[PDB]
């Protein structure tokens, strides 16, 4: 990978994890 | 490269490669690969469960010989973390006639540690608050004498991370 495919991809995992914390957060 | 940089771009290598669940971590810009973001998820089932906690991480010139520092930037209430955000516990504190008041000869930072490793300990450290440095004296003091309120205040923390 390149400098910016890693982090694209980072800034994609951070959403990511936010997103689904939230619904587990909200599910439970 | 200096031996700092090698190491940095190997671990992050790592960490791109296999995604640690609950962890994300990285050189916010990779023309200085000496300051790094993280994000770490609260563990299920525990007081911090679904909290999402950012922070960043600043790395020595002499990486991997001394810890980085570890700073949250949201608002955190736990006996390991100060007030201000910092991290401490004794896998980030370098070894030296100095206790800083952690332990009977506590387990200091060693170049086998690594990135993934002080974010899993620091997953662990709120999932099992566990008091060994006094860092947020009121923290420390609630977990202990207060336990029920301290998960109160533990939903919030999480409620505000999510911005809920």
């Amino acid at each position: 990978w390149s400098a910016d495919e890693r982090q694209r991809m980072l800034v994609q995992r951070k959403d990511e994890l936010l997103q689904q914390a939230r619904k587990r957060f909200l599910n439970k | 490269a200096g031996t700092a940089l090698k190491r940095l771009m190997a671990e992050y290598k790592q960490l791109t490669l296999n995604p640690p669940e609950g962890i994300v971590a990285g050189p916010m810009n990779e023309e200085n690969f000496f300051e790094w973001e993280a994000l770490i998820m609260g563990p299920e089932d525990t007081c911090f469960e679904f909290g999402v906690f950012p922070a960043i991480l600043s790395f020595p010139l002499d990486y991997p010989l001394s810890p980085p520092k570890m700073r949250f930037t949201c608002e955190m209430f736990h006996p390991n973390i100060y007030p201000d955000g910092r991290v401490c516990i004794s896998i980030l504190h370098a070894p030296g006639d100095d206790p800083m008041g952690y332990e009977s000869s506590a387990e200091r930072w060693s170049p086998v540690q690594s990135v993934e490793k002080i974010l899993l300990s620091v997953v662990s450290m709120l999932a099992e608050p566990n008091d060994e440095s006094g860092a947020n004296v009121d923290a420390s003091k609630m977990w202990r004498d207060d336990r029920e309120q301290f998960y109160k205040i533990a939903k919030q923390i999480v409620q505000k991370s999510l911005g809920l």
